[PDB]
């Protein structure tokens, strides 16, 4: 019953379909942004800077 | 003593509206409650007003003002439309009070 | 005082008769007197091809009987000054007598002879096939009732409640001696009727000549089966019949209602009361505490409007409805739903602690002489299987506060899909979506 | 008015325009490109502006600051992209409005 | 735990009438009946009582118009105004406890109204609407034409404003109206679920509109005219009469158990009337769906008796005839002396079911005790009715045959008979 | 009429913001520090404040970035300004002309033309005339002999002195010793515009027949001469205590004797 | 007459949970608007990102 549990919790109410919008939204970016960073990184293993860094890095 | 009575007509003629032919009442803003009391004033009453307005808005783009004997005086200032709009005030309040449970 | 008169009010008998009858009655001290048979039978009872039969039936209750032809009913019934009507609707049917006390008995007989023995006629029957279908005419100009047929015809769409309780013209046109026959021997039974009375009688001399003339016992647990009908489905939607040459435009938006049995139906008739009714007479005019009816006035934003909780065993609609302008529907669907959102919302105390004087004086009003008291009984018993007085009804009025009337209104109303049946010169009423929209925040 | 969206002198504007204006029940994609090319303008006008900021209208000077702000400016790069590329969206856009108002005659 | 009452009456020295009666109901109905009416305008201030009766919501010296409305609602409590050419009445009904707020306000609308000026000019636009819902029903045009036909004055005067004065009915005529009208003399405070010491009470220490019997009404003068509209409906209704009797006169119950005789109303649904005289001629003549009934109406100083019909326009010419044939059979003894002993039985049933309303009750009450400041039993009533020979019928229904009459038709009159043909 | 006053008063905060990042872009000695004193104003603003500065800058300081966005500004905020005018002229079309004697005039009213546009005409070229002689006979009488100069980002003038539109509010925000009390005055001093409706007592609309108000209403005016004298003049005795007088009276004019005084008028015609 | 008219079928149309004329369509109400309201306020968070 989640899309029934929900709807009266979230999306019934106006107010509390706005506060369900903002924290779906910090909860997606930070997850969608990392899923993509690393499906681009994973696309191009050993060919960015993060990949070669180690060979040069000598702080 | 008659202290209130000095001061009123003091600024009665200070004011200056009666050297329009204007009553103190012809000059008030028409506000939501002047504006309901003017539809209850008496037909005469009525045209009676709109003509020294209109009177009064021709004397004000003519840059003129009535001749000093035909200034309405103090004491002869009409109060005409205090009354109506005392009672619209009243019930309006009235209203108020009792809607507010 | 008030609470006083309420318990001092006489209780109200019943029996049953084991073949299935029960015998309801409220005694007073009046010399004449309401007595009358309420079934529990309707065109929700019906189907596709005997729609329409209950209402053929309403048209022959009173045309005569079998130890009776018709002129020597009427003269027996009219020489004694009794009057004889009765009514059909979706899920009830009653047939009563208003006369004198005195002629308790001898009416009891008179209406188990009518439900019991109906001559039909088969002359008769094709005499009134046609009067019927006068009648289909005359209240097809009826615009109330032909919007609320169509909010029926669309909020319970492909269901019984569909149905209106006229019948079709087909049926109409082609019912027969036997399907009527069928209909009364089917539906017109014992343990499905009550007999109620109202004014100076005995309930045992009621009961008695109930007894005489109410005889017939059953055997098998069969017969004292009172069949439940099948659900019927509500369905947001709306009908939309335009005809621009109508000179006024009727609306009616509803949402599904509880049914009888269900306790919120105080509440609902509570909330129906703070947003109340009006029509154009009102000497109350522009000062009338129900806001609606106020906007109404100032904005002359319609001719009358009226809400209501309509009633059924497992279902109900519960609405609003309206006539106005062709220009002047949208701002006030617009403020009816707008009132409608408050309800859920921001309902206050005052505004509930008027609306409950004002219902309970709507009950008390109810029971305004011996017809409308016996019809209470006669219903009360079929509905909620007893009588239920001014002093319990009162007692759960009492109870209901500003926060009861938003719950349980946010619960029936706020985010529903309604119904809705929109006729006349409707071009402005905008589309479901928007009225749609008008289900919430506010 | 016993409704804002109606009475008030601005909201009336949009109400009767974006709200409760009348529009034919059946106008296909076709009917779409007008507030594309609205959107277009919105759009162009911002990354115009934007770029604007940065942007130095001198001879001597012109494409490098078009090279700096590519090259420097935070997103300079991509505000450049959506500017250059919204104009072609922009015709795009206006041909296939033209087309079909040649079309369904919208030249009445 | 209550039980029964006595239908107490007092009478104060200024000639106010006070009627009261305890049924324990929950719900009390008062009522302030008054003598007054269209009958007593005169052609300058003809429709000022129409007006009067929709003025009823309008501020008072005790009250604002906007309380009187909010302060009766907020106890689930109603105010109405009914009235006919010659009374009119102010009833309030309320639960029990509230009696005493309700009261504040009845007492107001009845002794205290102000009747501003521009509240007087706003709510006459109303008289047009008012009007026009009542007239949908053509009953109603044809009775107020047929009172213009019976009579030349008072009682002649039309129950809806007429339209040249809507708009014209100044504050002067309320008050004037009310002033020589609404006289204690011509009033009565009749209540229902009260205590009469409570009511005595109310109407004594508040009630000071003062004393008088105010302007008199002028006697009422038969005409016995005929006024025809032709407006083309596909019904014509149609109302016969002659002058009746007068309320209290002797001859009334005679007319009243004619008028059972002869068919007043249906008693059941969509059934024939077998035991009506009238409607069973009717029905013999014509073929198309009709009706047909005995009018009978009693006035304070005169009365009116007849028919009143119903028909398809081209059988309103028979319809009509057989209607009269049926009253000339009946004062030519064509009465059967059962024939009035049912009649007596629909009449004492009538009369008695009357009253099972509050509204009915109320109104019973309070009119006996304004025309007469008493209250007959239920049993002299009855008994004063049976004792109606079948001479005394046989008799009333001659007096209408010979008697001048008056008649009144509407809708598409090209088949209706004029009163000369009848 | 308070919407056409609100938007009024959004119409002279854009007007002023116009002004300023035009009168930036000659980028002389004037043009930079001016630029410098008013953006360092918004520095005031706590925790956000160096933050929205450095990025209104588009650097550490006002340099060419901030030249390049003030110039794109200056191009646009006009068209704003005229987007609006078409609101303020909405709302004010909403009720017409209010008039000097304050009561309604549809008993008298005439169309625009030929009785306004020919008038409206008439008072263009009457201020029409001083403003051409001003710029054809005295082209710098009004600016800053220091714009002339080349700015200097090491040298800041001796005296920097805004544009005299500005000397009444650079007075006010000199007033306040405190950074941000100074600022909060400053903003103050023309936000006090959108509290005007809500200050008015008087039963009457205009002052036409309010003599005391008609005082009150000079003091104030010659209250906003002495503001922009001060404001031309150094921070010094006696200027600094004057310039201290004159802020509080225009706030206290404003905020309590215009509306007390109105309320006392109203008592004298016995209202 | 109006008694004549009913309202078509609309079954090559219905939401599976109100296919059945004789079940209550409250009890599907909340998953079948939880539904779509959650199509919308995905959007919005989509949207909003
Ligand atoms: C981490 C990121 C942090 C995010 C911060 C931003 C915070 C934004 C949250 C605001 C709250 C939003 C909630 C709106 C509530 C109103 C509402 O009813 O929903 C919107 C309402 C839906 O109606 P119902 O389905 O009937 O819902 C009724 C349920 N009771 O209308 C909508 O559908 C609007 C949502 C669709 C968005 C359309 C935009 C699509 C366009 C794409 C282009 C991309 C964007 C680029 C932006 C460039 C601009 C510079
Ligand atoms: C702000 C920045 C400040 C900059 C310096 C301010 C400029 C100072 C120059 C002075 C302006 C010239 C004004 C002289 C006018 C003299 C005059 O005629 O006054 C009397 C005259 C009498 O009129 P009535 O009462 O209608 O009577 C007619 C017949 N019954 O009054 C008027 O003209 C009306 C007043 C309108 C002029 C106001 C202009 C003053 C300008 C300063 C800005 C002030 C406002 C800011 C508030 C915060
Ligand atoms: C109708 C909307 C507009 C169209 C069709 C449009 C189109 C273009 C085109 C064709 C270019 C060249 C892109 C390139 O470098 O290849 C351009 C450049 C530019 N536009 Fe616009 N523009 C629009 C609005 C604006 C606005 C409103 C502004 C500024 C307020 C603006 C500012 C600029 C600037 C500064 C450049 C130079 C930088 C660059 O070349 O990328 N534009 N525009
Ligand atoms: C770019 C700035 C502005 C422009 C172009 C402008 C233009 C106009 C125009 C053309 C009128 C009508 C003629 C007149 O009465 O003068 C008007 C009236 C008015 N404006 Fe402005 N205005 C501006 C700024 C303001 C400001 C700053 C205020 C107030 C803070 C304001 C308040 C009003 C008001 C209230 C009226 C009503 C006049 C009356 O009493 O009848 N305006 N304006
Ligand atoms: C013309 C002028 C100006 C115009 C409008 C102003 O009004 C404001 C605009 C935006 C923000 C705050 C005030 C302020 C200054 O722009 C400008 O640089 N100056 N010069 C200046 C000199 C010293 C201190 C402060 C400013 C202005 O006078
Ligand atoms: C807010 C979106 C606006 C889109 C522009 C549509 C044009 O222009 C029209 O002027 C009339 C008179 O002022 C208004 O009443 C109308 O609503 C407006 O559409
Ligand atoms: C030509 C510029 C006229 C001023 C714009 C007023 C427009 C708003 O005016 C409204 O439409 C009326």
């Amino acid at each position: 019953a989640l899309l029934r549990q929900a709807y009266s919790a979230l999306f019934r109410r106006t107010s509390t379909f706005a506060l369900t919008v903002v924290l779906g939204a910090v909860l997606f970016e930070r997850a969608f942004d990392q899923g993509a960073d690393a499906i681009f990184e994973h696309l191009n293993e050993g060919k960015l800077w993060k990949h070669i860094k180690h060979k040069y890095e000598a702080s | 003593g008659r202290l209130m009575d000095r001061i009123r007509k003091w600024y009665y003629n200070a004011a200056g509206f009666n050297k329009y032919g204007l009553m103190r009442d012809d000059t008030l803003y028409e506000d939501d409650d002047v504006k309901e009391a003017l539809k209850r004033l008496p037909e005469d009453l009525y045209n009676e007003r709109m003509f020294r307005i209109k009177r009064a808005l021709d004397l004000s783009l003519k840059h003129r003002i009535l001749p000093k004997e035909q200034w309405v005086k103090y004491e002869e200032d009409k109060p005409y439309l205090e009354p109506y709009l005392k009672e619209v005030i009243r019930e309006r309040l009235e209203r108020e009070a009792w809607n507010k449970k | 005082t008030y609470a006083q008169t309420l318990q001092n009010i006489p209780e109200t008998n019943v029996t049953t008769l084991d073949n299935g009858l029960r015998v309801a009655s409220e005694e007073s001290s009046q010399p004449t007197c309401t007595v009358g048979v309420w079934i529990g039978a309707g065109s929700r009872y019906e189907n596709e091809k005997n729609n329409g039969a209950g209402y053929f039936v309403e048209h022959l209750a009173f045309k005569g009987t079998k130890k009776r032809p018709c002129a020597a009913f009427e003269k027996e019934v009219e020489s004694m000054g009794a009057h004889f009507n009765g009514y059909t609707s979706r899920e009830q049917t009653a047939f009563y007598i208003k006369a004198l006390s005195k002629d308790m008995p001898k009416v009891v007989e008179l209406l188990a002879d009518v439900v019991q023995n109906c001559a039909l006629e088969e002359s008769q029957i094709e005499k009134e096939r046609g009067v019927i279908l006068q009648e289909l005419k005359e209240m097809d100009n009826d615009m109330t009732n032909v919007t609320f047929d169509y909010l029926h015809a669309t909020a319970f769409q492909g269901t019984a409640l569909a149905r209106t309780v006229e019948g079709t013209t087909e049926n109409i046109k082609h019912l027969t001696r036997a399907d009527l026959a069928s209909y009364i021997d089917t539906h017109f039974k014992a343990p499905r009727m009550v007999l109620a009375a109202a004014g100076g009688i005995s309930h045992k001399e009621l009961v008695d000549a109930a007894r005489q003339h109410f005889s017939g016992v059953s055997f098998t647990y069969k017969e004292d089966a009172v069949p439940i009908l099948p659900r019927c489905r509500f369905t947001g939607s709306e009908i939309r019949a335009r005809d621009d040459a109508l000179p006024v435009a009727h609306v009616a938006l509803a949402v599904e209602g509880p049914g009888w049995a269900d306790p919120d139906n105080v509440v609902l008739h509570v909330a129906n009361a703070i947003i109340g009714r009006y029509d154009r007479t009102f000497g109350g005019g522009k000062h009338l505490s129900s806001r609606l009816a106020a906007l109404a006035v100032e904005h002359k934003l319609c001719h009358s409007f009226q809400t209501f909780n309509t009633s059924y065993s497992d279902t109900g609609l519960f609405g609003f409805h309206f006539v106005a302008d062709p220009l002047s529907i949208d701002d006030m669907m617009f403020c009816a739903q707008g009132e409608w959102m408050r309800l859920c919302t921001s309902t206050t105390e005052s505004e509930v602690k008027r609306a409950k004087n004002h219902l309970r004086s709507a009950m008390v009003a109810q029971l305004d002489g011996t017809t409308p008291v016996c019809e209470t009984i006669g219903s009360h018993l079929l509905n909620y299987g007893r009588r239920i007085s001014l002093e319990e009804w009162d007692s759960r009025i009492s109870a209901v506060d500003a926060r009861m009337v938003r719950d349980v209104c946010s619960k029936y109303i706020y985010d529903k899909c309604p119904a809705l049946a929109a006729v006349g010169p409707i071009e402005q009423l905008l589309d479901y979506n928007r009225i749609r929209s008008g289900m919430y925040w506010i | 008015a016993p409704n804002i969206r109606k009475s008030h002198p601005l909201l009336k504007m949009i109400n009767n325009s974006l709200i409760d204006l009348p529009a034919p029940s059946n106008i296909s994609a076709w009917w779409n490109f007008g507030s594309l090319l609205a959107v277009c303008l919105m759009t162009q006008i911002l990354t115009g502006l934007l770029l604007a900021m940065h942007y130095t209208a001198d001879t001597s000077l012109a494409f490098s600051s078009v090279a700096h702000t590519c090259r420097n400016v935070q997103y300079g790069w991509l505000i450049r992209n959506l500017h250059a590329n919204g104009a072609s969206f922009f015709f795009i856009c206006i041909f296939l409005h033209i087309g079909r108002g040649l079309y369904y005659g919208s030249y009445l | 735990c209550p039980g029964a009452e006595d239908l107490e009456i007092t009478k104060l020295p200024n000639g106010l009438i006070i009627a009261s009666l305890e049924n324990f109901s929950p719900a009390s109905r008062i009522g302030v009946f008054i003598k007054a009416g269209s009958r007593y305008e005169t052609t300058a201030n003809l429709g000022t009582a129409h007006l009067l009766r929709l003025a009823s919501p309008l501020t008072t010296k005790g009250a604002s118009s906007f309380r009187i409305t909010r302060g009766i609602e907020a106890v689930g409590g109603s105010l109405s105004v009914y009235s006919t050419r010659e009374k009119m009445t102010y009833c309030v009904e309320c639960l029990r406890d509230h009696v005493d707020t309700v009261m504040e306000y009845l007492l107001n609308v009845t002794t205290a109204p102000e009747f501003r000026p521009w509240e007087v000019t706003d709510l006459q636009p109303q008289l047009k609407v008012d009007k026009a819902v009542a007239f949908q029903s053509p009953q109603v045009g044809v009775l107020e034409n047929l009172h213009a036909a019976a009579y030349k004055t008072a009682l002649a005067n039309p129950l809806y404003c007429p339209d040249y004065r809507i708009g014209k009915i100044t504050s002067e005529q309320l008050h004037h109206f009310v002033q020589n009208n609404f006289t204690s003399a011509r009033m009565a405070l009749v209540g229902i679920g009260v205590k009469h010491s409570d009511l005595k009470q109310v109407a004594e220490q508040f009630l000071n509109i003062r004393s008088g019997a105010g302007t008199s009404s002028a006697k009422a003068t038969y005409w016995g005219g005929e006024i025809r509209e032709q407006n083309g409906h596909s019904l014509v209704h149609a109302a016969v009469v002659t002058e009746g009797a007068a309320v209290g006169s002797a001859e009334a119950n005679a007319f009243s158990v004619l008028q059972h005789v002869l068919g007043a109303g249906p008693l059941i649904k969509r059934g024939s009337s077998v035991t009506s005289k009238l409607y069973q001629g009717v029905a013999k003549a014509t073929t198309q769906p009709f009706d047909a009934s005995a009018f009978n109406v009693n006035y304070s100083d005169s009365g009116l008796f007849g028919f009143y019909t119903i028909s398809q326009a081209a059988h309103a010419g028979e319809v009509i005839r057989a209607a009269m044939n049926q009253l000339k059979a009946a004062a030519q003894g064509g009465v059967t002396e059962e024939d009035v002993t049912k009649a007596k039985n629909q009449l004492k049933a009538t009369y008695l079911m009357s009253v099972e309303t509050a509204q009915g009750l109320l109104n019973e009450i309070g009119s006996e005790a304004l025309l007469s400041g008493t209250h007959t039993a239920p049993s002299v009533v009855a008994q004063k009715i049976d004792s109606v020979t079948s001479a005394d019928v046989v008799n009333a229904a001659k007096k209408f045959v010979s008697g001048k009459k008056s008649m009144a038709a509407s809708g598409d009159l090209g088949s209706t008979p004029f009163l000369d043909e009848l | 009429y308070k919407e056409t006053w609100n938007t009024g008063v959004i119409l002279l905060l854009t007007l002023m913001a116009t002004a300023f990042v035009g009168y930036v872009l000659p980028w002389g000695q004037m043009s930079f520090w001016g630029a410098t004193v008013i953006t360092n104003l918004f520095s005031a603003i706590p925790y956000i404040g160096h933050t929205l500065v450095e990025w209104a800058w588009g650097g550490f300081s006002v340099d060419n970035p901030t030249l390049t966005r003030f110039f794109a500004l200056h191009f646009l905020l006009p068209f704003a300004i005229a987007g609006i005018t078409i609101i303020h002229l909405t709302f004010l079309h909403e009720s017409g002309s209010n008039n000097p004697l304050g009561i309604s005039s549809d008993s008298d009213k005439i169309p625009f033309h030929p009785y306004y546009s020919f008038k409206d005409i008439l008072g263009l070229t009457l201020m029409l005339t001083p403003f051409l002689t001003l710029a054809l006979f005295s082209p710098n009488l009004l600016g800053d002999p220091e714009n002339f100069t080349p700015a200097n980002p090491l040298v800041t003038p001796p005296h920097i002195k805004p544009e005299w539109y500005f000397l009444f509010a650079y007075a006010i925000l000199r007033s306040i010793p405190n950074k941000l009390g100074g600022v909060l005055a400053l903003a103050a001093s023309v936000l006090i515009l959108f509290l005007i409706p809500f200050l008015h007592k008087s039963k009457q609309r205009t002052m036409t027949f309010r003599p005391l108000s008609q005082t009150l209403f000079w003091l104030l005016v010659a209250n906003l001469l002495i503001l922009t004298w001060i404001g031309s003049q150094p921070v010094e005795h006696p200027f600094i205590i004057i310039g201290q007088m004159a802020s509080l009276s225009y706030f206290t004019i404003l905020l309590i004797l215009f509306p007390t005084i109105g309320t006392l008028e109203n008592k004298m015609l016995n209202y | 007459v109006h008694n004549d008219v009913t309202v078509p079928d609309f079954s090559a149309y219905r939401r599976e949970d109100v296919m059945d004329a004789t079940t209550s369509s409250q009890t599907s109400s909340e998953d079948r608007k939880g539904f779509s309201y959650l199509v919308t306020a995905t959007a919005c968070v989509a949207t909003a990102y």
